[PDB]
Protein backbone atom coordinates (compact mmCIF):
# COMPACT_ATOMS: atom_id res chain seq x y z
CA UNK A 1 0.00 0.00 0.00
CA UNK A 2 1.29 2.94 -1.06
CA UNK A 3 1.21 6.10 1.57
CA UNK A 4 -1.70 8.74 0.65
CA UNK A 5 -1.62 12.22 -0.67
CA UNK A 6 -4.56 13.92 -1.60
CA UNK A 7 -5.42 16.73 -4.34
CA UNK A 8 -8.58 18.06 -3.34
CA UNK A 9 -9.81 20.19 -0.15
CA UNK A 10 -13.15 17.56 0.15
CA UNK B 1 -3.43 31.09 -24.43
CA UNK B 2 -5.67 28.97 -27.28
CA UNK B 3 -8.63 29.78 -24.26
CA UNK B 4 -8.14 33.42 -24.87
CA UNK B 5 -11.70 33.63 -26.39
CA UNK B 6 -13.79 30.85 -25.11
CA UNK B 7 -15.88 32.23 -22.19
CA UNK B 8 -15.35 31.83 -18.69
CA UNK B 9 -18.25 29.88 -17.92
CA UNK B 10 -17.93 27.57 -21.23
CA UNK B 11 -14.70 26.65 -20.14
CA UNK B 12 -15.70 25.58 -16.32
CA UNK B 13 -18.64 24.00 -18.09
CA UNK B 14 -16.21 22.19 -20.27
CA UNK B 15 -13.74 21.39 -17.68
CA UNK B 16 -16.78 19.13 -16.12
CA UNK B 17 -17.50 17.39 -18.98
CA UNK B 18 -14.02 16.43 -19.23
CA UNK B 19 -13.97 14.91 -15.43
CA UNK B 20 -16.58 13.05 -16.60
CA UNK B 21 -14.92 12.06 -19.67
CA UNK B 22 -12.00 10.77 -17.76
CA UNK B 23 -9.95 13.63 -19.85
CA UNK B 24 -7.78 14.83 -17.49
CA UNK B 25 -5.70 16.73 -20.09
CA UNK B 26 -8.28 18.45 -21.61
CA UNK B 27 -9.92 19.36 -18.15
CA UNK B 28 -6.60 20.81 -17.11
CA UNK B 29 -6.04 23.19 -19.89
CA UNK B 30 -9.85 24.24 -19.44
CA UNK B 31 -9.15 25.40 -16.11
CA UNK B 32 -6.08 27.08 -16.92
CA UNK B 33 -7.75 28.80 -19.34
CA UNK B 34 -10.25 29.94 -16.76
CA UNK B 35 -7.49 31.30 -14.17
CA UNK B 36 -6.13 33.15 -17.17
CA UNK B 37 -9.06 35.37 -16.91
CA UNK B 38 -7.82 36.80 -14.08
CA UNK B 39 -11.01 36.75 -11.84
CA UNK B 40 -10.70 34.64 -8.39
CA UNK B 41 -11.89 31.18 -8.28
CA UNK B 42 -14.99 29.72 -5.77
CA UNK B 43 -14.54 26.40 -3.78
CA UNK B 44 -15.95 24.27 -6.46
CA UNK B 45 -13.39 26.19 -9.15
CA UNK B 46 -10.09 25.19 -7.67
CA UNK B 47 -11.25 21.48 -6.90
CA UNK B 48 -11.38 21.13 -10.37
CA UNK B 49 -8.43 22.87 -11.08
CA UNK B 50 -6.45 20.64 -8.25
CA UNK B 51 -7.72 17.77 -9.73
CA UNK B 52 -7.15 17.88 -13.16
CA UNK B 53 -3.55 18.89 -12.60
CA UNK B 54 -3.21 16.35 -10.02
CA UNK B 55 -4.46 13.66 -12.58
CA UNK B 56 -2.07 15.00 -15.01
CA UNK B 57 0.72 14.53 -13.31
CA UNK B 58 0.08 12.01 -11.91
CA UNK B 59 0.18 10.15 -14.52
CA UNK B 60 3.42 11.31 -15.21
CA UNK B 61 4.78 10.83 -12.00
CA UNK B 62 3.89 7.15 -12.17
CA UNK B 63 5.53 6.84 -15.64
CA UNK B 64 8.50 8.39 -14.43
CA UNK B 65 9.08 5.61 -11.61
CA UNK B 66 8.77 3.11 -13.64
CA UNK B 67 11.13 4.49 -16.16
CA UNK B 68 13.69 5.34 -13.52
CA UNK B 69 13.28 2.10 -11.92
CA UNK B 70 14.08 0.56 -15.17
CA UNK B 71 16.96 2.41 -15.75
CA UNK B 72 18.44 1.83 -11.93
CA UNK B 73 18.37 -1.80 -12.47
CA UNK B 74 20.10 -1.35 -16.07
CA UNK B 75 22.68 0.74 -13.94
CA UNK B 76 23.26 -2.70 -11.67
CA UNK B 77 26.24 -4.56 -11.89
CA UNK B 78 25.91 -7.58 -14.67
CA UNK B 79 23.57 -5.85 -16.46
CA UNK B 80 23.58 -5.72 -20.31
CA UNK B 81 24.55 -2.22 -21.63
CA UNK B 82 21.41 -1.09 -23.90
CA UNK B 83 22.20 2.44 -24.84
CA UNK B 84 20.99 6.19 -23.84
CA UNK B 85 17.22 4.83 -24.46
CA UNK B 86 16.37 4.15 -21.04
CA UNK B 87 17.62 7.68 -19.85
CA UNK B 88 16.60 9.33 -22.85
CA UNK B 89 12.91 8.61 -22.29
CA UNK B 90 13.07 8.89 -18.75
CA UNK B 91 14.71 12.76 -19.53
CA UNK B 92 11.41 12.97 -21.49
CA UNK B 93 8.82 12.23 -18.92
CA UNK B 94 10.33 14.48 -16.29
CA UNK B 95 11.02 17.26 -18.62
CA UNK B 96 7.20 17.21 -19.35
CA UNK B 97 6.36 16.37 -15.85
CA UNK B 98 8.37 19.42 -14.98
CA UNK B 99 6.84 21.63 -17.14
CA UNK B 100 3.62 20.62 -15.90
CA UNK B 101 4.44 21.59 -12.50
CA UNK B 102 5.92 25.24 -13.85
CA UNK B 103 2.77 25.93 -15.70
CA UNK B 104 1.03 25.18 -11.92
CA UNK B 105 3.11 27.14 -9.65
CA UNK B 106 2.77 30.05 -13.12
CA UNK B 107 -0.77 29.93 -12.57
CA UNK B 108 -0.01 30.59 -8.36
CA UNK B 109 2.39 33.29 -8.25
CA UNK B 110 0.05 34.67 -11.71
CA UNK B 111 -2.24 35.34 -9.57
CA UNK B 112 -3.46 33.13 -7.61
CA UNK B 113 -1.96 33.43 -4.13
CA UNK B 114 -1.38 37.15 -4.38
CA UNK B 115 -4.98 37.58 -4.77
CA UNK B 116 -6.31 35.31 -1.84
CA UNK B 117 -7.36 36.67 1.49
CA UNK B 118 -9.51 34.36 2.89
CA UNK B 119 -7.71 31.38 4.85
CA UNK B 120 -9.54 28.89 2.76
CA UNK B 121 -8.07 29.83 -0.33
CA UNK B 122 -5.43 31.50 1.01
CA UNK B 123 -4.11 27.43 2.56
CA UNK B 124 -5.44 25.61 -0.28
CA UNK B 125 -3.21 27.30 -2.55
CA UNK B 126 -0.41 27.31 -0.61
CA UNK B 127 -0.61 23.65 -0.05
CA UNK B 128 -0.93 23.61 -3.71
CA UNK B 129 2.38 25.31 -3.92
CA UNK B 130 3.86 23.06 -1.55
CA UNK B 131 2.48 19.57 -3.95
CA UNK B 132 3.95 21.15 -7.17
CA UNK B 133 7.83 21.68 -5.57
CA UNK B 134 7.38 18.94 -3.36
CA UNK B 135 6.55 16.99 -7.44
CA UNK B 136 9.70 18.89 -8.56
CA UNK B 137 11.50 17.33 -5.57
CA UNK B 138 10.85 14.02 -6.27
CA UNK B 139 12.86 13.90 -9.31
CA UNK B 140 15.50 16.89 -8.72
CA UNK B 141 19.46 15.69 -8.30
CA UNK B 142 21.43 18.76 -9.46
CA UNK B 143 22.31 22.06 -7.25
CA UNK B 144 18.67 22.98 -7.16
CA UNK B 145 17.94 20.47 -5.68
CA UNK B 146 17.92 21.91 -1.81
CA UNK B 147 16.42 25.40 -2.92
CA UNK B 148 13.30 23.30 -4.66
CA UNK B 149 12.68 21.52 -1.16
CA UNK B 150 12.87 24.25 0.71
CA UNK B 151 10.55 26.52 -1.41
CA UNK B 152 8.06 23.23 -0.60
CA UNK B 153 8.59 23.36 2.82
CA UNK B 154 8.17 27.08 2.70
CA UNK B 155 4.87 26.99 0.77
CA UNK B 156 3.86 24.27 3.58
CA UNK B 157 4.74 26.13 6.92
CA UNK B 158 3.04 29.42 5.53
CA UNK B 159 -0.14 26.79 4.87
CA UNK B 160 0.26 25.56 8.21
CA UNK B 161 0.33 28.50 10.47
CA UNK B 162 -2.52 30.15 8.47
CA UNK B 163 -5.06 26.98 9.00
CA UNK B 164 -3.63 26.76 12.69
CA UNK B 165 -5.15 30.30 13.44
CA UNK B 166 -7.93 30.62 11.26
CA UNK B 167 -9.65 26.90 10.70
CA UNK B 168 -10.91 23.72 13.23
CA UNK B 169 -8.62 21.09 13.05
CA UNK B 170 -11.54 18.87 11.54
CA UNK B 171 -11.23 21.15 8.44
CA UNK B 172 -10.61 19.17 5.53
CA UNK B 173 -8.18 21.55 3.62
CA UNK B 174 -6.11 21.45 6.90
CA UNK B 175 -6.67 17.94 7.11
CA UNK B 176 -4.98 17.40 3.92
CA UNK B 177 -2.21 19.85 3.57
CA UNK B 178 -1.48 18.23 7.20
CA UNK B 179 -1.65 14.72 5.26
CA UNK B 180 0.49 15.82 2.72
CA UNK B 181 3.14 17.77 4.79
CA UNK B 182 3.42 14.45 6.59
CA UNK B 183 4.25 13.07 3.65
CA UNK B 184 7.00 15.47 2.16
CA UNK B 185 8.60 15.45 6.17
CA UNK B 186 8.56 11.10 5.46
CA UNK B 187 10.36 10.76 2.07
CA UNK B 188 11.39 14.14 1.07
CA UNK B 189 12.91 15.53 3.80
CA UNK B 190 14.07 12.71 5.20
CA UNK B 191 12.26 13.56 8.52
CA UNK B 192 9.98 10.70 9.43
CA UNK B 193 9.82 11.27 12.75
CA UNK B 194 8.06 14.74 12.12
CA UNK B 195 6.12 13.05 9.40
CA UNK B 196 4.45 10.94 12.30
CA UNK B 197 4.91 13.52 15.21
CA UNK B 198 2.22 15.79 12.47
CA UNK B 199 0.14 13.10 11.68
CA UNK B 200 -0.43 11.69 14.51
CA UNK B 201 -1.07 14.93 16.29
CA UNK B 202 -3.43 16.39 13.96
CA UNK B 203 -5.51 13.04 13.84
CA UNK B 204 -5.66 13.46 17.61
CA UNK B 205 -6.86 17.20 17.48
CA UNK B 206 -9.34 15.94 14.87
CA UNK B 207 -10.84 13.26 16.40
CA UNK B 208 -11.54 15.55 19.73
CA UNK B 209 -13.40 18.24 17.24
CA UNK B 210 -15.79 15.72 15.55
CA UNK B 211 -18.86 15.96 18.27
CA UNK B 212 -19.12 19.78 16.77
CA UNK B 213 -19.87 18.54 13.10
CA UNK B 214 -22.78 17.51 11.64
CA UNK B 215 -23.03 14.52 9.99
CA UNK B 216 -21.69 15.41 6.23
CA UNK B 217 -18.63 17.54 7.79
CA UNK B 218 -18.22 14.09 9.80
CA UNK B 219 -17.98 11.95 6.75
CA UNK B 220 -15.74 14.60 5.09
CA UNK B 221 -13.33 14.53 7.98
CA UNK B 222 -12.96 11.35 9.30
CA UNK B 223 -11.99 10.26 5.39
CA UNK B 224 -9.25 12.05 5.57
CA UNK B 225 -8.42 10.80 9.07
CA UNK B 226 -8.71 7.63 7.77
CA UNK B 227 -5.81 8.39 5.50
CA UNK B 228 -3.72 9.89 8.14
CA UNK B 229 -4.46 6.94 10.19
CA UNK B 230 -3.25 4.60 7.11
CA UNK B 231 0.05 6.39 6.98
CA UNK B 232 1.08 6.23 10.72
CA UNK B 233 0.28 2.53 10.10
CA UNK B 234 2.49 2.40 7.05
CA UNK B 235 5.31 3.70 8.96
CA UNK B 236 4.82 2.30 12.20
CA UNK C 1 7.95 13.43 -38.49
CA UNK C 2 9.51 14.49 -35.35
CA UNK C 3 10.64 11.10 -35.17
CA UNK C 4 12.58 10.90 -38.05
CA UNK C 5 16.14 11.26 -36.32
CA UNK C 6 15.79 8.95 -34.05
CA UNK C 7 17.01 5.16 -35.39
CA UNK C 8 14.14 2.91 -35.43
CA UNK C 9 15.93 -0.06 -33.09
CA UNK C 10 15.59 3.13 -30.77
CA UNK C 11 11.95 4.16 -31.50
CA UNK C 12 11.06 0.14 -30.74
CA UNK C 13 12.93 -0.16 -27.88
CA UNK C 14 11.54 3.25 -26.51
CA UNK C 15 7.86 1.66 -27.81
CA UNK C 16 8.54 -0.90 -25.10
CA UNK C 17 9.28 1.60 -22.35
CA UNK C 18 5.95 3.55 -23.15
CA UNK C 19 3.74 0.80 -22.84
CA UNK C 20 5.14 -0.40 -19.45
CA UNK C 21 4.94 3.05 -18.12
CA UNK C 22 1.61 2.82 -19.77
CA UNK C 23 2.17 6.03 -22.15
CA UNK C 24 0.23 4.98 -24.55
CA UNK C 25 0.45 8.44 -26.84
CA UNK C 26 4.12 8.35 -26.72
CA UNK C 27 3.78 4.27 -27.13
CA UNK C 28 2.11 5.54 -30.77
CA UNK C 29 4.53 7.93 -31.37
CA UNK C 30 7.14 6.02 -31.91
CA UNK C 31 5.59 2.86 -33.23
CA UNK C 32 4.40 5.79 -36.20
CA UNK C 33 7.97 6.69 -35.91
CA UNK C 34 9.07 3.13 -36.97
CA UNK C 35 6.70 2.42 -39.63
CA UNK C 36 7.97 5.79 -41.43
CA UNK C 37 11.12 4.16 -41.41
CA UNK C 38 9.79 2.00 -44.27
CA UNK C 39 10.82 -1.63 -42.96
CA UNK C 40 8.04 -4.49 -43.12
CA UNK C 41 7.31 -4.77 -39.45
CA UNK C 42 7.86 -8.16 -37.50
CA UNK C 43 5.02 -9.93 -35.88
CA UNK C 44 6.32 -8.15 -32.52
CA UNK C 45 6.40 -5.51 -34.06
CA UNK C 46 2.82 -5.32 -35.50
CA UNK C 47 1.35 -6.24 -32.28
CA UNK C 48 3.24 -3.17 -30.87
CA UNK C 49 1.66 -0.63 -33.32
CA UNK C 50 -1.47 -1.78 -32.78
CA UNK C 51 -1.42 -2.13 -28.86
CA UNK C 52 -0.57 1.54 -28.86
CA UNK C 53 -3.31 2.84 -31.05
CA UNK C 54 -5.71 1.37 -29.78
CA UNK C 55 -4.97 2.39 -26.41
CA UNK C 56 -5.27 5.52 -27.49
CA UNK C 57 -8.26 5.70 -29.76
CA UNK C 58 -9.81 3.21 -26.91
CA UNK C 59 -9.56 6.42 -24.44
CA UNK C 60 -11.10 8.68 -27.36
CA UNK C 61 -13.77 6.11 -28.01
CA UNK C 62 -14.68 5.90 -24.22
CA UNK C 63 -14.56 9.92 -23.87
CA UNK C 64 -17.14 10.16 -27.13
CA UNK C 65 -19.61 7.66 -25.83
CA UNK C 66 -19.59 9.33 -22.23
CA UNK C 67 -20.20 12.82 -24.35
CA UNK C 68 -22.37 11.78 -26.51
CA UNK C 69 -24.68 10.48 -24.11
CA UNK C 70 -24.80 13.44 -22.06
CA UNK C 71 -25.77 15.20 -25.51
CA UNK C 72 -28.63 13.18 -26.18
CA UNK C 73 -29.90 13.44 -22.52
CA UNK C 74 -29.71 17.70 -23.36
CA UNK C 75 -31.79 17.06 -26.55
CA UNK C 76 -34.87 14.94 -24.48
CA UNK C 77 -37.97 17.05 -23.96
CA UNK C 78 -37.83 18.58 -20.62
CA UNK C 79 -34.26 19.44 -20.43
CA UNK C 80 -32.54 22.98 -19.61
CA UNK C 81 -30.91 24.31 -22.68
CA UNK C 82 -26.94 24.62 -21.40
CA UNK C 83 -25.78 26.07 -24.94
CA UNK C 84 -23.17 24.89 -27.09
CA UNK C 85 -20.70 23.89 -25.08
CA UNK C 86 -21.74 19.92 -24.92
CA UNK C 87 -21.91 19.48 -28.78
CA UNK C 88 -18.54 21.70 -28.73
CA UNK C 89 -16.85 19.49 -27.11
CA UNK C 90 -18.23 16.39 -28.08
CA UNK C 91 -16.74 17.48 -31.86
CA UNK C 92 -13.37 18.31 -30.38
CA UNK C 93 -13.29 14.56 -28.92
CA UNK C 94 -14.72 13.46 -32.41
CA UNK C 95 -12.29 15.53 -34.88
CA UNK C 96 -9.53 13.95 -32.54
CA UNK C 97 -10.19 10.58 -32.81
CA UNK C 98 -11.01 10.99 -36.49
CA UNK C 99 -7.75 12.23 -36.81
CA UNK C 100 -5.88 9.33 -34.88
CA UNK C 101 -8.24 6.76 -37.25
CA UNK C 102 -6.63 8.98 -40.15
CA UNK C 103 -3.35 8.26 -39.36
CA UNK C 104 -3.62 4.74 -38.78
CA UNK C 105 -5.28 4.46 -42.28
CA UNK C 106 -2.61 6.34 -43.48
CA UNK C 107 0.39 4.28 -42.27
CA UNK C 108 -1.58 1.31 -43.23
CA UNK C 109 -2.32 2.90 -46.93
CA UNK C 110 1.54 3.79 -46.95
CA UNK C 111 2.72 1.35 -47.47
CA UNK C 112 2.03 -1.03 -44.95
CA UNK C 113 -0.70 -3.31 -46.80
CA UNK C 114 1.06 -3.35 -50.21
CA UNK C 115 4.19 -4.83 -48.87
CA UNK C 116 3.01 -7.27 -46.95
CA UNK C 117 2.64 -10.69 -48.71
CA UNK C 118 2.49 -13.13 -46.13
CA UNK C 119 -1.05 -14.14 -44.77
CA UNK C 120 -0.24 -13.41 -41.23
CA UNK C 121 0.85 -9.96 -41.79
CA UNK C 122 -1.56 -8.97 -44.69
CA UNK C 123 -4.43 -10.42 -42.53
CA UNK C 124 -3.32 -8.53 -39.65
CA UNK C 125 -3.35 -4.76 -41.40
CA UNK C 126 -6.14 -5.54 -43.60
CA UNK C 127 -8.18 -6.60 -39.98
CA UNK C 128 -6.74 -3.44 -38.36
CA UNK C 129 -7.69 -0.96 -41.69
CA UNK C 130 -11.23 -2.67 -40.85
CA UNK C 131 -11.07 -1.93 -37.37
CA UNK C 132 -10.27 1.81 -37.75
CA UNK C 133 -13.11 2.61 -40.71
CA UNK C 134 -15.20 0.89 -38.17
CA UNK C 135 -14.42 3.36 -35.30
CA UNK C 136 -14.99 5.98 -37.90
CA UNK C 137 -18.14 4.41 -39.13
CA UNK C 138 -19.01 4.88 -34.56
CA UNK C 139 -19.03 8.68 -35.07
CA UNK C 140 -20.43 9.04 -38.70
CA UNK C 141 -23.60 10.73 -39.27
CA UNK C 142 -23.01 12.28 -42.82
CA UNK C 143 -23.34 11.71 -45.82
CA UNK C 144 -20.15 9.57 -46.35
CA UNK C 145 -21.23 7.28 -43.55
CA UNK C 146 -22.48 4.48 -46.27
CA UNK C 147 -18.61 4.54 -47.96
CA UNK C 148 -17.24 4.51 -44.78
CA UNK C 149 -19.22 1.31 -43.32
CA UNK C 150 -19.11 -0.15 -46.82
CA UNK C 151 -14.71 0.43 -46.29
CA UNK C 152 -14.40 -0.89 -42.93
CA UNK C 153 -16.66 -3.94 -44.44
CA UNK C 154 -14.17 -4.46 -47.68
CA UNK C 155 -11.29 -4.88 -45.30
CA UNK C 156 -12.89 -7.00 -43.34
CA UNK C 157 -14.16 -9.59 -46.03
CA UNK C 158 -10.22 -9.31 -47.77
CA UNK C 159 -8.54 -10.94 -44.89
CA UNK C 160 -11.46 -12.78 -43.91
CA UNK C 161 -10.73 -14.45 -47.79
CA UNK C 162 -6.74 -14.56 -46.80
CA UNK C 163 -7.34 -15.77 -43.43
CA UNK C 164 -9.93 -18.89 -44.49
CA UNK C 165 -7.35 -20.03 -47.51
CA UNK C 166 -4.05 -19.49 -45.85
CA UNK C 167 -4.64 -19.90 -42.52
CA UNK C 168 -5.89 -22.85 -39.58
CA UNK C 169 -9.19 -22.04 -37.87
CA UNK C 170 -7.66 -22.13 -34.60
CA UNK C 171 -5.15 -18.93 -36.19
CA UNK C 172 -5.44 -16.50 -33.12
CA UNK C 173 -4.94 -13.81 -35.95
CA UNK C 174 -7.98 -15.37 -37.69
CA UNK C 175 -10.03 -15.38 -34.35
CA UNK C 176 -9.75 -11.82 -34.01
CA UNK C 177 -10.55 -10.85 -37.26
CA UNK C 178 -13.69 -12.86 -36.83
CA UNK C 179 -14.36 -11.62 -33.28
CA UNK C 180 -14.41 -8.08 -34.94
CA UNK C 181 -15.90 -8.57 -37.98
CA UNK C 182 -18.65 -10.13 -36.28
CA UNK C 183 -19.11 -7.05 -33.76
CA UNK C 184 -19.17 -4.80 -37.40
CA UNK C 185 -21.94 -7.22 -38.58
CA UNK C 186 -24.31 -6.63 -35.40
CA UNK C 187 -23.43 -2.94 -34.35
CA UNK C 188 -22.56 -1.06 -37.38
CA UNK C 189 -23.88 -2.84 -40.40
CA UNK C 190 -27.13 -4.33 -38.60
CA UNK C 191 -27.05 -7.75 -39.09
CA UNK C 192 -27.29 -9.46 -35.99
CA UNK C 193 -27.92 -12.72 -37.70
CA UNK C 194 -24.87 -12.51 -40.03
CA UNK C 195 -22.84 -11.16 -36.61
CA UNK C 196 -24.00 -14.81 -34.79
CA UNK C 197 -23.53 -16.98 -37.23
CA UNK C 198 -19.78 -15.68 -37.54
CA UNK C 199 -19.04 -16.29 -34.16
CA UNK C 200 -20.67 -19.56 -33.80
CA UNK C 201 -19.06 -20.88 -37.28
CA UNK C 202 -15.58 -19.31 -36.55
CA UNK C 203 -16.08 -20.53 -32.70
CA UNK C 204 -17.06 -24.27 -34.29
CA UNK C 205 -14.68 -24.59 -36.78
CA UNK C 206 -11.46 -23.66 -34.55
CA UNK C 207 -12.67 -26.32 -31.35
CA UNK C 208 -12.84 -29.29 -33.90
CA UNK C 209 -9.11 -28.24 -34.70
CA UNK C 210 -8.13 -27.62 -31.04
CA UNK C 211 -6.25 -31.46 -31.00
CA UNK C 212 -4.07 -30.27 -33.41
CA UNK C 213 -2.53 -27.65 -30.64
CA UNK C 214 0.59 -27.36 -28.25
CA UNK C 215 -0.55 -26.33 -25.24
CA UNK C 216 0.45 -23.19 -25.52
CA UNK C 217 -1.01 -22.83 -29.12
CA UNK C 218 -4.36 -24.44 -27.31
CA UNK C 219 -4.40 -21.13 -24.16
CA UNK C 220 -3.89 -18.51 -27.07
CA UNK C 221 -6.87 -20.02 -29.15
CA UNK C 222 -9.55 -20.77 -26.68
CA UNK C 223 -8.90 -17.01 -24.80
CA UNK C 224 -10.10 -15.86 -28.05
CA UNK C 225 -12.61 -18.46 -28.59
CA UNK C 226 -14.12 -17.49 -25.04
CA UNK C 227 -14.67 -14.04 -26.41
CA UNK C 228 -16.75 -15.38 -29.43
CA UNK C 229 -18.55 -16.91 -26.43
CA UNK C 230 -18.98 -14.22 -24.42
CA UNK C 231 -20.70 -11.98 -27.35
CA UNK C 232 -22.54 -15.13 -28.47
CA UNK C 233 -24.11 -15.56 -24.47
CA UNK C 234 -24.66 -11.62 -25.15
CA UNK C 235 -26.53 -11.87 -28.14
CA UNK C 236 -28.68 -14.32 -27.33
CA UNK D 1 -20.82 -7.01 -19.98
CA UNK D 2 -19.47 -4.79 -23.30
CA UNK D 3 -19.04 -7.01 -26.36
CA UNK D 4 -15.68 -8.32 -26.73
CA UNK D 5 -13.35 -6.59 -30.07
CA UNK D 6 -9.31 -7.62 -29.78
CA UNK D 7 -6.63 -5.30 -31.54
CA UNK D 8 -3.56 -7.79 -30.94
CA UNK D 9 -3.16 -11.29 -32.87
CA UNK D 10 -2.13 -13.27 -29.57
MG1 LIG E 1 -16.74 36.96 -20.83
MG1 LIG F 1 16.35 16.24 -16.19
MG1 LIG G 1 -9.38 38.35 -2.82
MG1 LIG H 1 -12.32 30.30 10.49
MG1 LIG I 1 19.35 3.72 -39.05
MG1 LIG J 1 -17.92 16.00 -36.56
MG1 LIG K 1 6.84 -8.06 -48.28
MG1 LIG L 1 -0.71 -21.20 -43.71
Amino acid sequence: GRRATVPWSH
Amino acid sequence: GAMGSMERASLIQKAKLAEQAERYEDMAAFMKGAVEKGEELSCEERNLLSVAYKNVVGGQRAAWRVLSSIEQKSNEEGSEEKGPEVREYREKVETELQGVCDTVLGLLDSHLIKEAGDAESRVFYLKMKGDYYRYLAEVATGDDKKRIIDSARSAYQEAMDISKKEMPPTNPIRLGLALNFSVFHYEIANSPEEAISLAKTTFDEAMADLHTLSEDSYKDSTLIMQLLRDNLTLWT
